[PDB]
């Protein structure tokens, strides 16, 4: 669903992140990679280094990819569904690794954003995640 | 557990810190803020409506202080993390029938808690070092189900 | 998302079920109240017993429900949110448990149907509980 | 584990059939059928397209028949089900690399399997049963995590 007012919580927390936001990719990412070692079995042909001109790639791009989201957000699936097929069919990812990621995400969200990641937010933010991922598996359901 | 002697520092260290009192709250409140349907076990501590009531409700906070309490403990019992939690498990399974799950979310929360309070601070190693002990803890508390 | 083949595969396992469509309700509940009794914290006022008037009746109900929502597979969402409000909102039901029911509901279905639960189906019919638990859940997101 | 000696029975006693040669396929094979991503761990075994490939599929029987062996043994050691598991839980952790979860869906087909071949037999007590045992097997794999 995501009411009226998750999606202003949403778009605000991302705003106030900017250019930022895909150096904020490559960061969750890292984290991912480093918390739950278990989600690397992805991304062999990276280098998960802490420096990685790769991870740090990526980065941009799942950033782009979330920002797609909150930009078309009363209607990611049709946005999204591009990569509800990749990432569903083509690269069979494990749903559970759409939670930690989700995780990290907001993590890293909340150690940038101090002033406004209210929990209002952090509720608010957490389903808006929740509902990429569930789109992005949505192609499995 | 395991924790690398260079991940335990890392817990010991940035945990030396933490506002304790305020903290604890922090968790149990986004919790019961973030995951509406915990609240099914705190309808006992008045209005949980709106955030702002569950965050500045002291029967939250009151709780709070004792969850980050089990933490420290466990934090310097991770030899024995199972045990430790026994009653607690009893308490959470065989007598609150709370899921496993759950106890993912409050460290995991908890984990954001600590995300947020220290910020930059908090390393994606850090975390994964507590991201260990959320999960370690998590555990124990799980026990009493088989 | 469920494939016009799914939802074909769906509505033919359920059409083999019939009137025992509701005994089945009971029967997937009593199994989950047994296997997954962690599940039981959501009905004090139930008598779990084993013959209870009262998990037969909740399994005519929820079989109706599984039912109106085959009927309306194309669109179970506005159909549900009746439910969705209720099983979200109001009755707070953890997430999970809404897996391990549409588990038992496959057991029990397995365990009554043997001629039709072909691999095809089975996977066909996970996906509908699991669009009906995502609705079901649709309104957490 | 723990299983009411009653459970144990309707464990041993309609578990003494089963067409173990062919049930084993039944589980992995679903497995992949249903949970595609699991796919991604036997790309190595021949065209997994439609089920129809997937069931008739001899690698897939193959290794179910080693799944369940793998079960048999679990069955007959729940005293010791974490050990029994040591070196699967190392070859599915720290060296495959699957997610705890995936042992909670491979004991779920199986229950289904179970579910299916059996049939009326399969009472929701026996079921609950199994579903203690599929879970305590869930977890001596998962071991080597922490
Ligand atoms: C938070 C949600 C996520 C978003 C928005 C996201 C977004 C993206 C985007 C846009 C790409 C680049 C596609 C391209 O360049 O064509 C991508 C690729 C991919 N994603 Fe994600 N992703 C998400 C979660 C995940 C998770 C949880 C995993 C792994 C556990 C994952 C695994 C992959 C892999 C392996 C690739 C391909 C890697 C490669 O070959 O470069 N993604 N994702
Ligand atoms: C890492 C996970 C958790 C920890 C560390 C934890 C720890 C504790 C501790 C130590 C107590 C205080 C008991 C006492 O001394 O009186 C407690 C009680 C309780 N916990 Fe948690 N808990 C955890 C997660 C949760 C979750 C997820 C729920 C379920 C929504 C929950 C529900 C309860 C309830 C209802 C009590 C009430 C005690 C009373 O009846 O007075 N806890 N917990
Ligand atoms: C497979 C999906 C499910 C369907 C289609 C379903 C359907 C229904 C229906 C139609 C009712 C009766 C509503 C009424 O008479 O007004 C109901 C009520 C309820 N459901 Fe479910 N349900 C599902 C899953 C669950 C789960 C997983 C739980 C618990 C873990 C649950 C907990 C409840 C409770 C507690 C009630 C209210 C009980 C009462 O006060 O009588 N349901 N459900
Ligand atoms: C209760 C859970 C499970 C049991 C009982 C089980 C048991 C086993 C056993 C005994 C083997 C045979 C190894 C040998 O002796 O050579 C094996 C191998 C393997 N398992 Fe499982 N397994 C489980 C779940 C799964 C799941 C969920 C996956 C992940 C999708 C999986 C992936 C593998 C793979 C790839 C091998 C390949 C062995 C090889 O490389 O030849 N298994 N498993």
């Amino acid at each position: 669903v995501l009411s009226p007012a998750d999606k202003t919580n949403v778009k605000a927390a991302w705003g106030k992140v900017g250019a930022h936001a895909g150096e904020y990719g490559a960061e969750a990412l890292e984290r991912m990679f480093l918390s739950f070692p278990t989600t690397k079995t992805y991304f062999p042909h990276f280098d998960l280094s802490h420096g990685s001109a790769q991870v740090k790639g990526h980065g941009k791009k799942v950033a782009d990819a979330l920002t797609n989201a909150v930009a078309h957000v009363d209607d990611m699936p049709n946005a999204l569904s591009a990569l509800s097929d990749l990432h569903a069919h083509k690269l069979r990812v494990d749903p559970v690794n759409f939670k930690l990621l989700s995780h990290c995400l907001l993590v890293t969200l909340a150690a940038h954003l101090p002033a406004e990641f209210t929990p209002a937010v952090h509720a608010s933010l957490d389903k808006f995640l929740a509902s990429v991922s569930t789109v992005l598996t949505s192609k499995y359901r | 557990v395991h924790l690398t002697p260079e991940e335990k520092s890392a817990v010991t260290a940035l945990w030396g810190k933490v506002n304790v009192d305020e903290v604890g709250g922090e968790a149990l409140g986004r919790l019961l803020v973030v995951y509406p349907w915990t609240q099914r076990f705190f309808e006992s501590f008045g209005d949980l409506s709106t955030p702002d009531a569950v965050m500045g409700n002291p029967k939250v906070k009151a709780h709070g202080k004792k969850v980050l309490g089990a933490f420290s403990d466990g934090l310097a019992h991770l030899d024995n993390l199972k045990g430790t939690f026994a009653t607690l498990s009893e308490l959470h399974c065989d007598k609150l029938h709370v899921d496993p799950e759950n106890f993912r979310l409050l460290g995991n929360v908890l984990v954001c808690v600590l995300a947020h309070h220290f910020g930059k601070e908090f390393t994606p190693p850090v975390q994964a070092a507590y991201q260990k002990v959320v999960a370690g803890v998590a555990n124990a508390l799980a026990h009493k189900y088989h």
